């Protein structure tokens, strides 16, 4: 495709702003480090308690 | 009276902590690239060399099933396909094959 | 501390403007107020914290792949060992970093409201019954001209 | 905080049942009580924390060894460099993780008792002299029917 | 907590002797005093903390360099990948460790002064107006024989 990326992987390209990626371990470019992880979600706020 | 409190939302976002799993949270951001775009893209401003039904062996030798190069080209990486079988049509060993592939990438 | 989900139990849904503030029942506006400093210093600090977990990782150009012939299995395995090694390190360090710094973030809000609560109780002194819920029964139920000045933390006697 | 080994000096040996609670001298049972919520929420959180330092490390099958002939010294050294590299990383990251999260664990108990102490002082108000040791002289020395209800945090005036 | 740069605003320049202590205006010496225990336990703890970030990294003898001929580009790149890998790990883990443990160090001083302030307010009780600045107006302006004994935390009624 007529796209540009910083990181191409064997199934497609990936946005490389995040520091971790789990698409594929064998990348090409300036890529997020590969992790076997499935969720890496970080908190910005508080805990919802609207009962 | 007068109280002192904090914010709450209708957000479904759940995260994990060291002291308790699956804490529901007001605001969060992702650190994990989970999706890819499904397309071969240009790298460092260059498009990849696409060999098609050929492999590097077939392309650099001029295997007649390979498309010959028309203009001068640059490329940032090489793209092969799972069905790129056309290499050495007359059988034999290709000296330092992997090394050459790496040096032509 | 024990401010969040301790003695201030649940939270309020009515603050479209910020993360921390007050709820006053006196003789007028029953609304909520944001503490544009207690809050705009937290967002100045959290966005600073996310942006540094993101951007402190500089990474060079790297082609991870390596190809080996059938008499190079040892190299192939050495290479696979290196890739498994990094995977194991980044997977473990990331999962735990997320886990730990999430708790460090939830505490940040405890330490913030506990200081905002202590910013008015250590200021109003014995001019209200200090209800354990996180709320103060006013002796001279301040109008909207005064209550908006406790936000700045300004009283008299 | 300063609760543990600060103004509550030493600790009690007489609590076979839990980690946190109370000691009452009134007119009857001189024993100790466990706070089955202040405690069973800590164990729910600590065992959660150990189990994630343990189990967040998934590791694949790996044969670390590599064998090289006398004209492959460079590979041998490259391989040794990789093994030394991981050793240095896991040794440093583990030693410090143990060091830091141990302090994070000892603070957890400070923040817990300080909130349990503040769960009764911010509830009993001026119905006892607030002795700095972490103890309260009762004005109407509650019997065993009442004292067992302060555990739930329930009083009157 | 909110002690440092919260309700104790700025700091004092006049303490050549230590990190924490007191400033008394009564009828004599207007100087400052160091808390040789509140301070000599912090330095015992901080120097312990630096010395373990320094010295917990044991590292073996290592010659990082590798030389490859023009038909060994793959090895050359595998080697470069290993060096880039470590660089990325140590650069990211160090930058963040410095970032995080610096905040853990600045909090340490909050928790220390807040406990020193609470070491005298939870001791003097209602024998002074508890000014929010972090300072106490004395009812019987103690001379230099008494004030030097509040440092040890020793009073009467
Ligand atoms: C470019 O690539 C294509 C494939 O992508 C390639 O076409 C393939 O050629 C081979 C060899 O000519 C074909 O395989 C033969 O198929 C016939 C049946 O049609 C068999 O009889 C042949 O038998 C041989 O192999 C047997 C064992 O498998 C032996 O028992 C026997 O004695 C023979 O040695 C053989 O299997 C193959 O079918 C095609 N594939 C396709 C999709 O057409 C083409 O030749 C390549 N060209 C160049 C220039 O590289
Ligand atoms: C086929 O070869 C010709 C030249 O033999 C290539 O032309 C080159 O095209 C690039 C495209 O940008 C030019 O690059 C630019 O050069 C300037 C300096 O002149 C530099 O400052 C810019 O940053 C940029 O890199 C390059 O100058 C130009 N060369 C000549 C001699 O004109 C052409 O690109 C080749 N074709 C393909 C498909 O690669």
């Amino acid at each position: 495709d007529e796209c540009d990326t910083k990181c191409q992987t064997p199934q497609g390209a990936i946005n490389s702003s995040l520091p971790f990626q789990n698409i594929h371990p064998v990348t090409i470019g300036e890529c997020p480090k590969y992790v076997r992880s499935t969720k890496l979600r970080m908190v910005t706020g508080l805990r919802n308690i609207p009962s | 009276t007068i109280c002192i409190g904090y914010h709450a939302n209708n957000s479904t976002d759940t995260v994990d902590t060291v002291l308790e799993k699956n804490v529901t949270v007001t605001h969060s951001v992702n650190l994990l690239e989970d999706s890819h775009n499904g397309k071969l893209c240009r790298l460092k401003g260059k498009a990849p060399l696409q060999l098609g039904n050929c492999n590097i062996a077939g392309w650099v030798l001029g295997n007649p099933e390979c498309e010959s190069l028309l203009s001068n080209r640059s490329w940032s990486y090489i793209a092969e396909t799972p069905n790129s079988e056309n290499g050495t049509c007359y059988p034999g060993d290709f000296a330092d094959y992997e090394e050459l592939r790496e040096q032509l990438s | 501390f024990g401010a969040i989900a301790g003695f201030i139990e649940g939270g309020w849904t009515g603050m479209m403007d910020g993360w921390y503030g007050y709820h006053h029942q006196n003789e007028q506006g029953s609304g909520y107020a944001a503490d544009q400093k207690s809050t705009q210093n937290a967002i100045n600090g959290i966005t600073n914290k996310v942006n540094s977990v993101i951007e402190k990782m500089n990474t060079q150009f790297t082609a991870v792949g390596k190809e080996f012939n059938k008499l190079e299995k040892r190299m192939e395995n050495l290479n696979k060992k290196v890739d498994d090694g990094f995977m194991d390190i980044w997977t473990y360090n990331a999962e735990l970093l997320v886990l730990l710094e999430n708790e460090r973030t939830l505490d940040f809000h405890d330490s913030n409201v506990k200081n905002l609560y202590e910013k008015v109780k250590n200021q109003l002194r014995n001019n209200a019954k200090e209800l354990g819920n996180g709320c103060f029964e006013f002796y001279h139920k301040c109008d909207n001209e005064c209550m908006e000045s406790v936000k700045n933390g300004t009283y008299d006697y």
